[PDB]
Parts: structure tokens; C-alpha cells; sequence
């Protein structure tokens, strides 16, 4: 009898009906998630993969996968992997996190510290502020100077959570 | 590594194992408890020593190479010996 | 680096700590027919099973290889290669039937570290270090 | 000094009580255990002689056996001597190659010996009259006329055991009995599940197949052989499904957009546990969880 | 648990029951219709067959270094005739 | 092993060698040609610079959950220069 | 899981690493010893209490609740406190 | 650096030299073992194999093998194989010796029991004494009844001895 | 069956008691050149090593693979695979430098356990388990 | 407030001290981090200003030490002055780039700019002559000469530092001044070797060349690269073994043959070592072992 296993987290169907609203309407109604992909369950002829939410970051892609019938989760589970090329890796939420903020949402430049040093303006921001999982002292600084969207931004620590 | 230990009891010839380190005590409770003979109205008779009376490990541990396999000692009990068949 | 995160990163230092599972499932139903149920699909690859790890979400999966486009192992064994967090680990995490309770822990997968691809291993640690604030240039 | 005819005259006695399921004694037999060696080891021509009055009693009372069987010309009584008969001498046949050991090392060919006489001795004349027998007993049965399952057993198991192939164990068995009890299942199912479907209703049609579901898997598991459970109970309630679920599987469909719009727990219980059975039967009622997303 | 093994003369040879199923002939002698008894075979050679039974048991997987068995002469053909019906 | 920080007043921030290396300028200062001199860096800053220090080392690997760093505005610019001169 | 604790001595700001059960033998020894400043002629000064005299795990086994990176408690040592810079 | 484990045991040339000489002279002179094969080292590139006595157990081989320049063994080994189409296992020199002794040697038949119980005579006989590694209670007893060649069978036993 | 040969079998009873093993070599020269010796030839695959075990005549030895017509490991690591007595067995027994001596343990080979020939396997089981004493028929 | 024009008059004078290889205080060089750091920040152009000024010393500090190594027109009064300077001045390029790390950051830099203004500078013209006397320093010390060491070592660090071809770190070095060491030693073994077997004798040669196996072995390690050990010492001493022990093999084995029959200790010792050297040395000792078996 062959077998696959892949790590999963229960997750409560609120949070994953949220979420595919919010990634839905990021994608096609907002801007900042234009680049993504989606995979409903009629093209996945797998019994349980109920959505998948890509993730192209560059050469490689991430993808969230979210599943059916998982056993009193009606119960349904999300599995965050990193594909690339036949090379495929699990990954925690946070590094999840970490990984999308790294290309998408637009985030504080390096000419962002001596401009606010020096009290000039700050052109750019940071939105995702749940993609910044500790970072350097500069970093918290500059947060706490300038503290940060109506719809809320697509994060996977905030789904996989209880 | 143990010591193969057996009871020549009158008429009975138990075979069964005993530990390189075991104690009269519990040699008397169960080893030689197969034919329902606690140590009440009872006491081993190794040999002329007859084991002392019990609870010695002095001698209960006996050393292994003494007793090998082929021809294991003998240790006796009653409250006589029969002698083996000949050819 | 792989052979050397396993002792410095805490989330397999939180993993393996010859942690506790139990199979979830459908507790509603009576134990009797839950133990039966648990029998007749961990002895096939025809249903599914999965592993709490006793108190957080963070359960594994079992899925047969059938339902996609080092093996498994399913008496008690529970064998499971998995590349957790970029890093390839071995999950033996034991059940007990009779009872619906076992154990668990992971072990570092040797043969993969030295036989997987080492460009995209090295591609994956690099976008995993780096940091996306004051990266783009202004 | 030792030879088989200064002892076998004392060995008779006691094969034929082992034989024929007498009393007997275990003094006895562990003297003809030693009588059977000595005389095996002795006597140059003594295994020979040995194996030729076994079969000969063997022949003798197997006759005997068969005699009073084919006395009762009633089907019922024949069938209730037959099994006590056949009881009384598997437990014979399981007791009786014991004693000769020594003979089977020198040439259990003793086993084989009395299964082959009584196969060829009454099983292949009434086969078919214990199949199709055992047949109405089990369709009398789940008519709802409880029985004596004992009688079936036996029958199965006979039928496992008496098979002169020796390519497989339950060859013969399984090629003819379990096939001839999946298809009178699956017509008693085709014949019983329309009428209460048009009648009681929805969901007491439900209720009733699972009911119906849990007793067939209970019958199967006490009635159809479990030592090996060779290709018999999936097969079983394999078709029990198809004749069942798969079946009606259009009307299951119909109902499970009004499941989905009342949402009841039992149909729910029932769904979850059918989508493994059906081989692309998640698409329906998944698809109405998703128009009840959209 | 023990089997007894009542000899011709009447010794009993009460062994461990784990050590006396070596032998396939006691192990069919035992099932169906403790107590074992051994006209044919007297304590001079059923005394060395149950020690042969120990020895046997424990000195099966030692693949270090295995004693020998030395038994005399005087006895050997008994033994043979033992080791026949037995074992 | 310790690394001795002199603030701008006199403040010695002694802290252990191994956090105080998390930055880089820390490194390179104290290589070539202990005793570290900050001038422009006073104890409402400085303090809260080494405190930093022993929350990252410490807080750098546990995964799991990862408190935040509550730091008042009232320093904050400041507390901005001074990691922009170390870190 | 530990607690992070430092020492107010005077001038003096050492910051180091305390267990969450050590005594205060232990922490005087060599915790604060950075300075060459052994138990003699000396003694800590926690708070109003100072830590009594020594020798007492009643109070040095502080929790790592009250103490955190972000905000760590302070000890005191003395045979005064100088006040941070202010903003 | 590509490295094969071959597990060896350390023996004093003069166990090897009279192993050559013996295993040569029955091969050749003697008829006891005129099945076996022999390979020197100038067929072996190996640059340690000095030789191997090949013995074909039927279907499969086992196949012993002697090194030359082993540190301090001027030191030599030997290792103990079970080659099969291309399925090679280790093998102790207890095994070994038993392997061997199930084809070539000669036994006691199944006949010569009831033979000796009964007082006839014995025609085979057990000149592989050392290939009966603990026996059969009936072994023991007719090896004591009858107690057993002027240039000695070749053994693997007295060889790896120290 | 392999599974269990582990646990009852004494062979590897007495090879897998975390036996201590001792490189030998030239020992007549000194050490300062013998641990020289050992490290440019454990670095490097043209050289051979071997290791007593520490008291008996039975030693491991390794020899370049170009000398011949799951893998090998040799920082302080010694992988070993092969299938001693019939059953697969795998050596990790790692060595200290500037010491010349270290430990070693014997410890099961799943894989090739399950990836490995039966037909072969049974074969030689069944050669292994049979005597030659009262075989052949007269 | 702050600019570089501000500042870099209180700059200079250290940056000059660090330069020039003087004595230096910590507590100015604190004072210059924070100095570089506030400049680096507050001026919008103060990194370039402070690059263009590091650069105009570096290049000053440059052209006066390369102004006074030419004045030495003496070979081996360059060589003594070329290897002091270079140990200053590669002591302050491992010390000089710390200071600068903001400014490196916003744009090493500075130890790349120190290596290719020297190497523009002195190495670009006399490389040949470094080489060419280092050869024959080296060739003098396997003479018998015992020399300065340091000289031949910061030649070669030099040579592996100041590769200005960012391909490989040690291209230049390793296929100049590595390959010339090898055609340098190949050719005094070439001339020596002949003259000592046929005067000496045999048993004298085979001790010699191992002395001298052993003493190419130990300058190989001090003088010949050991950082990374890039096919340079392995060539160094195959090149050593195919000039003398593969080129005199008819000799060693026309003499194996001696030894067998008489078992010389020291000869055993030397061929076992020298079995590994040679791709196919073993066959002419273990033919002569085996008739000596046969
Ligand atoms: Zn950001
Ligand atoms: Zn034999």
C-alpha cells in the first residue's frame, strides 16, 4: 500500500473561507496581488485538495493548498509547501510569511533611514507588516517612528492559527 | 551470564534456571515452587552444607563454570537421593 | 548547514522531543468501531490517517500515492520522509491499537541531504536568510 | 524381536478409537506412540504395513461414515447428519495424524489421507445438494428467519478444506461457493431494495440499508470465511454496495441537494461514509457544498 | 507451566515447558488426549536428553564460541535410540 | 570575555562578548587598534542598544512565538541613529 | 527557560545571564565577577530586601515573567544608582 | 573519495600459506575437492587481492578472498563472501564451514541411523568434522558411536583463527 | 525475519555493544607521522584504513572504489553499509583524532531492507537454516 | 551642520597614521569610526568626498613607497626593501579597511583598492625579477645555503594576494610562480640525483632520497602555499617523485629482487611507502614475493 504523508494544520473553516475572500479579492479587485494564481477543486481531481493558492516568487513558487474532508478539523486543512522544479519543501507559516513578503507588497527602501533620520519624508511603506517575523534594530526603530489596508492583507500566520 | 541449577528431591529431579546471582530466598519461593513447596516445612540440603539454612548469598551465587551444561550441579531437598539407572 | 540545523533551530527542537500523537478521527462514533475503523485503514492505502501530536493543530497526514499524478512504511511503523522546513528529516513515530495513542520524534534524512539537489538547496537557504526591508534600491 | 504383526494386533483397538471419536486415554496413547516408533524402526518392512492398515481402516470406516450419511434421503436431516459427520471427523482428522510421526518423517500425508477418502467419498456426490441447501438456509435467514449458522459454517468450511487442488487452499471453494453467494446477495438485494424504496421512503430507506449494510458485514464476518478472507468479504460487500448505493445512487444525488439546503446529520454520517465506496461519487455532493459556497 | 516427564522407573525429569518443545515428538505428544511417560526410556538416558534439551536451548545462538558434549561411550547407543524416538 | 562599553557620560554597559558581536561595527571596531568608546551614543540609547542585543540573541531561533519589542517614541529617533551607527 | 538580570552597581551597568534556580552563592562568585569583585567586602543590594544576606533560593529562583528582555529587572551592588540620561 | 567496507579478519601468513597449500593439493592431487576454482593475483588487478578459492555451492558461490599488504596483519586478511548474481553478503567462518560442508563433504546419510541403532554397519562416513557447527542430539550421539584424512580437508575455521 | 536476527542473534548481540575500535597501521613509527598518515588518508581516496575493534582479529577495512571494476561516508564519520551474516546491517562507528581510537555500533538497514532481492534473500535463509547431517537418501 | 569639509582636515592626519605604518591610539581610532560614520550620513556627497580622498592618499602613500623601492637599483637590496614594504603594507591593508565600513556599506572596497594600486604600481614591473630571484634564492637553500625564509613566503603570498584576475584568487601565482618551482626542482634533482647513485652507491641512495623526500616535504610546507593547498604542494611533490623514484624504478627493481633474498628493513620500508606513488609499482615486489612463495 503506498503512501504519501504531508504536514498539515486544522484550521477552523471561518478562517479558510476568509482567507480564499480575501486572496480572491486582492487578486482581481485590488492591485497588490495581480501576479498570483488559483486552482479550484474541479481542475484538481484529488479527493481533498478543495483550492490552491500560488504563489509565483520568482524563479521559484510557493503554494498553499487547502483540504476538504479532513477528519474533524466539516473540517478542512491547509499544507503551506515550496515548489521549485520536481523540488518540493514544507515550510512554516511564519517562514511562509517571510518568503511572500519578500517580493509582492511593497515594503520600507533602503533610502528609508537616513531620509526619516535626518527628518525628511519616507516615500515608501510597509503594508504587510505581518510579513516581518526578530529584525534588526533598525527596523524596529523605524516601525515604532512611523506605525502602519481596509481589506485585509492575504497572511498564512494568521490562518493557521487555532 | 548464568549458573544451571537442579533439584534432586527424593524421587523428583526438577530441571529449571537459576541466575549467577541469585539469593536462597528467592530460589525457595518460586524456583523450586513448581511441586507447591514453599519454605515452610522445608530447607535445602546442597550437599553436607545443605546451603546453611537460606537468605546467603555467600554461596547462592555460585559461579557458572563450576556447573557447566553438560554436567550442571545438583542441590537436594526434602523435610533422600535416588540413585540413577545404570547400564 | 542541514546537519547542523537540527541542533540549533527550535522548531524541530520543539518537534523532537520524543513528542505524543494521537489519531483524530471520528471520536463521535464509539471506540470499538473507531479501534475497527483504524485497523481496516491503516492496514490499506485506500482511505486516509492523520496525528494530532496531542494539543496543537499541527497534525501529519497520510494521503495514498494513488490520489497524486526512501519509501513509507504503514505492523506499527510510521515511517516518513519529508524535506520539513527545507531541512530533510524522519519522522518514527510509533501508534498503539487498543488504545488510539502513541509516540513520536524525527531524525535527520542522510541519504537525501547527500543526494538531493544542492543548487536548489542553496537557492531555498538564500531566500530564506535574506531580508526584504531595505532591499529595493531608492 | 519387534515387528508389526507381533504388535499391531494391540495397536487396532486404539486407532479405531481415535478413529470412530471414542473416549480415550492419554496412557494409551502415549504407548502407541511408542509401540508406532518401535515398530517403525524395527520392522524393515513395518512403516509399510503400517500405512496400509491405516488406510485400510481409513477406507473402512470413511464406508461406514458414508453409509449412515446416505441413509436420511430427506435434505434437511441429511444435511444435519452430514454436518454432525463432518464435525465429529474434522475433529478426528485434526486429532489423528499425531500419533504418526515417526511414519510421516521415515516417508501429514495422514491429514491429506482422510480428506481426500472423505472428499471422494461423500463430497463428491453432495456437493451440489450442500451448496444449493446451504443456500436457501442463508436467503431463509436473511428473510429474517434466524437458523442454525453453525450447519453453514460447516458447510464453508468443508468446502475450504476438502479441496483436492492443490494449486490453492480454497480454490474450488472460493470459485464456487463465495461466487454463488455474492450472486444470490446481490439478487436479494435487487429484489428487496426498489419495493421498500417506493413504499416506506427516503430516509427509512436509508436507516434500513444501513441497518441491512451492518448486518451483512456481521453475517459476513461470522458466516463467510475469515482465517485468510481471500478475495470473499471485500468481494461480498463489494456487491453489496454496487447493488445497493451504487445502485441508487441517482436518487442519493437527488436527495443530497436537500440534505445540503436542511442539512440532517444521519445522511451526513451516511455520505462521509459512502464517498470511499463510490469510485467518482465525491463530485456530486461536493460540487453542492461549493454551490453553497458560490 | 512445567511439563512432567514421568520416566520408566518412575524418576520425574520436571523440565521448563519452553525447553522440552525442541523435540517435535513431544510437542505432538503433549496435543491432543502435565504428565509424559517414558517406558522405553530410563533416567541414564533421559536425564542426559533433558540436559541435552537445556544445553541445547541456551548454547543455539552463541555463535561466539559452543562447548562441546561429551557423553560417554557407555551410554551412546541408549542415546541414539533416545535422540530417534525424541528428537 | 567581557566587553566594556563606555557611554557618552561615563555609563559603563558591560555586557558578554558573544552579543555584543551581532554587529558588525562592534566587529570591526574592536579589531586592529576590552574598552569601546560612545560618545555620541548616551545611556537612554546605549541601554537599550545592549538589551537589544541579548533579546535578538536570545529571541533569534525559538520560532515558536516571539514577543514584541515595546520602545517609546520618545527615544525612538535616537534609538534609529544608534542602531544605524551599530548594527 | 531563564531570566536575564543585571547589576546596578554605582557606575557600573554589567549586563550577564542568570538561571532561573540559581543561588546567590552561585551569582556572586563569577556572574558578577566581571569586575574582580568577590563576596568579600561586598554584599548585593536587590531592591530594599538585598537579596537578605546570600545563601537563599527563596528569592534568587526569580521568575522569567517579571523579568524580560525587553524590560529586565535590576540588582544593585554596592560595599548608589546612577540615573539614565533623559531625553 | 568512493570507499567499499569489506569486513576482514586479520591472519598470520603462516594460516594462509599451508590454507594455499592445502586447498591446492586437494583440488589437484587428492579428489575431495576437484569442483572448486582458483584465482591468483596476476588475473586480479586488485592491488591487494593475492588470491581466491572459489567454490561453486551449486547455484550459488562462496567466494574466500586473501590481501597482501594489509597494515601489520607482512601482514595479510581474508574475508568470507556469498556471491550470487550480484548479491554478495558477508559471511563468519562458523557459516562459512557450514556452507561448505552441505555439498562436498560427506555425512552420515538418512540411512546411517537406524543402521547403528540396529548394530549393522555404517557405509558414509563425517571426514568434515569441523564442518558441524550446535547439532542434533542424534548428530551427538552417533558421532560419540563412531569416532572419526592424512592430509587435512581445508577449513575456514582453524584459519581465521587468530 | 531479518527484522528479528537483530534481537536474538549474538553475532550482532556482541558486535553492537558500542564496541571500541583502534585504527592500525605503523605503529612501529611514530605517532606524530601515524596521525599524519591517518589524516591524509582518511581526507583522500587513494589509501586504505582499517580498524581492529580493539582485541580481536576481526576488522573493518576500506579500500578505494577504483580498485574494484546508500553510501560511504568517511570530518569524523564512517558509514558503512553491507549485509553481514545475510541480514543488512549499517556501521557508523566514528574515530577521534590526535587519539587514534573511537567506538563504534552495528544498527539495522531498513532500506535495503525493503529495496533488496527476496528471492536472493530466501535463498540463502534457506541455505543458512538446513544441515547437511542425514540429507543425502540412502 | 556636518559635512566632510567640516571634518576631514581632523580625518586626514589618522587616516595618514594608519596608513604609513605609525603608531596609533584606540581611542582616535573610535573617534575616527564615529567621525567616518556622522560624515557618511549628515553630507549628501560625503561618502564620495571621502572615497575620492582615501583614494588620492592611497595613491600618494603609493607612488612614494614605489619611489623608494626603485631607488635600491641592487637585486638583492630591492628584494630586502620590496619584502619589508610589502609586510607593512599588507599589515595595514589587513588593518586599514575596518574603519570604512559604513562607507563600504552605502557604496572591501579599500583592501581591493590597496592590492590593485600596488600591484599597478611595483608588481606590474618587477614580477619577473621577484620571481626570477626567488628561484634562485631557493635553489641556493636546497644547495646547502640556509637563507631568510620570510623573503621566498611574502614573494609567494604576495604573488597569491595581488592577482589582479578576479577568476581565480591564485591564477597568476599558481600557473607562473607554482608551475616555474616545479621545472626549477624537477631540474636539480634531474642533475643531482645521477651523479649520487652512481658515486654513492646504492643502500647511500635510497637514504638520501628519502632525507631528501623528507626535507622538499618540509619546504613545500613552510614555503610553498598551505592555505588552501591548490594542486600545488601535490604537484610539488609528484613531480619530486616522478623525477626521482619513477625515474630510477629499473633500478629499484633490479634491486627488489636483492632485497627479497636478503631483507633489508629499511629498503622494505621505502618500497611499501613508494608502492602508492607509482601507478603500477606493485607488480614487480609482489612477482618477486610470490617466487620467492612459489
Ligand atoms: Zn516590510
Ligand atoms: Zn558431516
Amino acid at each position: 500500500n503506498r503512501w504519501q504523508v504531508m504536514i498539515v494544520w486544522q484550521v477552523d473553516r471561518m478562517r479558510i473561507n476568509t482567507w480564499k475572500r480575501l486572496v480572491k479579492h486582492h487578486m482581481y479587485i485590488s492591485r497588490k496581488a495581480k501576479d498570483w494564481f488559483y486552482r479550484h477543486h474541479y481542475e484538481s481531481t484529488h479527493p481533498k485538495i478543495s483550492s490552491e493558492v500560488h504563489i509565483p516568487l520568482g524563479d521559484a513558487k510557493l503554494v498553499i493548498t487547502t483540504y476538504w474532508g479532513l477528519h474533524t478539523g466539516l473540517g478542512q486543512g491547509v499544507s503551506i509547501e515550496w515548489r521549485k522544479k520536481r523540488y518540493s519543501t514544507q515550510v512554516d507559516p511564519d517562514l511562509a510569511d517571510q518568503l511572500i513578503h519578500l517580493h509582492y507588497f511593497d515594503c520600507f527602501s533602503e533610502s528609508a533611514i537616513r531620509n526619516t533620520i535626518l527628518g525628511r519624508i519616507v516615500s515608501p511603506r510597509c503594508e504587510y507588516q505581518a510579513g516581518h517575523n526578530v529584525g534588526s534594530l533598525q527596523y524596529l526603530a523605524l516601525a515604532a517612528l512611523i506605525k502602519p489596508i481596509k481589506p485585509p492583507l492575504p497572511s498564512v500566520r494568521k490562518l493557521t492559527e487555532d | 551470564m548464568d549458573v544451571f541449577l537442579m533439584i534432586r528431591r527424593h524421587k523428583t529431579t526438577i530441571f529449571t534456571d537459576a541466575k549467577e546471582s541469585s539469593t536462597v530466598f528467592e530460589l525457595k519461593r518460586i524456583v523450586e515452587g513448581i511441586l507447591k513447596r514453599p519454605p515452610d516445612e522445608q530447607r535445602l540440603y546442597k550437599d553436607d552444607q545443605l546451603l546453611d539454612d537460606g537468605k546467603t548469598l555467600g554461596e547462592c551465587g555460585f559461579t557458572s563454570q563450576t556447573a557447566r551444561p553438560q554436567a550442571p550441579a545438583t542441590v537436594g531437598l526434602a523435610f533422600c537421593i535416588e540413585p540413577f539407572s545404570s547400564p | 548547514d542541514q546537519r547542523s540545523k537540527f541542533e540549533n533551530e527550535e522548531f524541530f527542537r520543539k518537534l523532537s522531543r520524543e513528542c505524543e500523537i494521537k489519531y483524530t478521527g471520528f471520536r463521535d462514533r464509539p471506540h470499538e468501531e473507531r479501534q475497527a475503523r483504524f485497523q481496516n485503514a491503516c492496514r490499506d492505502g485506500r482511505s486516509e490517517i492523520a496525528f494530532v501530536a496531542t494539543g496543537t493543530n499541527l497534525s501529519l497526514q497520510f494521503f495514498p500515492a494513488s490520489w497524486q499524478g526512501e519509501y513509507v512504511d504503514l505492523k506499527v511503523y510510521l515511517k516518513a520522509p519529508m524535506i520539513l522546513n527545507g531541512v530533510c528529516v524522519i519522522w518514527k513515530g510509533w501508534i498503539d491499537l487498543q488504545r488510539l495513542d502513541g509516540m513520536g520524534c524525527l531524525e535527520f534524512d542522510e541519504e537525501r541531504a547527500q543526494q538531493e539537489d544542492a543548487l536548489a538547496q542553496q537557492a531555498f537557504e538564500e531566500a530564506r536568510r535574506r531580508t526584504r526591508e531595505f532591499e529595493d534600491r531608492d | 524381536s519387534l515387528q508389526f504383526e507381533d504388535k499391531w494386533d494391540f495397536m487396532r483397538p486404539i486407532v479405531l478409537k481415535l478413529l470412530r471419536q471414542e473416549s480415550v486415554t492419554k496412557q494409551q496413547w502415549f504407548d502407541l506412540f511408542s509401540d508406532v516408533h518401535a515398530v517403525c524402526l524395527w520392522d524393515d518392512k513395518g512403516p509399510a504395513k503400517i500405512h496400509q492398515a491405516l488406510k485400510e481402516d481409513i477406507l473402512e470406516f470413511i464406508k461406514q461414515a458414508q453409509a449412515r450419511v446416505l441413509s436420511h434421503q430427506d435434505d434437511t436431516a441429511l444435511l444435519k447428519a452430514y454436518i454432525v459427520e463432518w464435525r465429529k471427523f474434522f475433529t478426528q482428522c485434526d486429532i489423528l495424524p499425531k500419533p504418526f510421526c515417526q511414519l510421516e518423517i521415515t516417508l501429514s500425508i495422514v491429514r491429506k489421507l482422510m480428506l481426500d477418502t472423505w472428499n471422494e467419498s461423500i463430497f463428491s456426490n453432495i456437493k451440489n445438494r450442500l451448496q444449493d441447501s446451504a443456500m436457501k438456509l442463508v436467503h431463509a435467514e436473511r428473510l429474517g428467519e434466524a437458523f442454525d449458522s453453525q450447519l453453514v459454517i460447516g458447510v464453508r468450511e468443508s468446502y475450504v478444506n476438502l479441496c483436492s487442488n492443490p494449486e490453492d487452499k480454497l480454490q474450488i471453494y472460493r470459485d464456487n461457493f463465495e461466487k454463488a453467494y455474492l450472486d444470490s446477495t446481490e439478487r436479494f438485494y435487487r429484489t428487496q431494495a426498489p419495493s421498500y424504496l417506493q413504499q416506506n421512503g427516503v430516509q427509512n430507506y436509508m436507516k434500513y440499508a444501513d441497518a441491512k449494510l451492518k448486518e451483512e458485514e456481521k453475517r459476513a464476518l461470522r458466516y463467510l470465511e475469515t482465517r485468510r478472507e481471500c478475495n470473499s468479504v471485500e468481494a461480498l460487500m463489494e456487491c453489496c454496495v454496487n447493488a445497493l448505493v451504487t445502485s441508487f445512487k441517482e436518487t442519493i444525488l437527488a436527495e443530497c441537494q436537500g440534505m445540503i439546503k436542511r442539512n440532517e446529520t444521519e445522511k451526513l454520517h451516511l455520505m462521509f461514509s459512502l464517498m470511499d465506496k463510490v469510485p467518482n461519487g465525491i463530485e456530486p455532493m461536493l460540487k453542492d457544498l461549493e454551490e453553497h459556497i458560490i | 507451566m512445567y511439563v512432567k516427564l514421568i520416566s520408566s522407573d518412575g524418576h520425574e525429569f520436571i523440565v521448563k515447558r519452553e525447553h522440552a518443545l525442541t523435540s517435535g515428538t513431544i510437542k505432538a505428544m503433549l496435543s491432543g488426549p502435565n504428565e509424559v511417560n517414558f517406558r522405553e526410556i530410563p533416567s541414564h538416558v533421559l536425564s542426559k536428553v533433558c540436559m541435552y534439551f537445556t544445553y541445547k536451548v541456551r548454547y543455539t545462538n552463541s555463535s561466539t564460541e559452543i562447548p562441546e558434549f561429551p557423553i560417554a561411550p557407555e551410554i551412546a547407543l541408549e542415546l541414539l535410540m533416545a535422540a530417534n524416538f525424541l528428537d
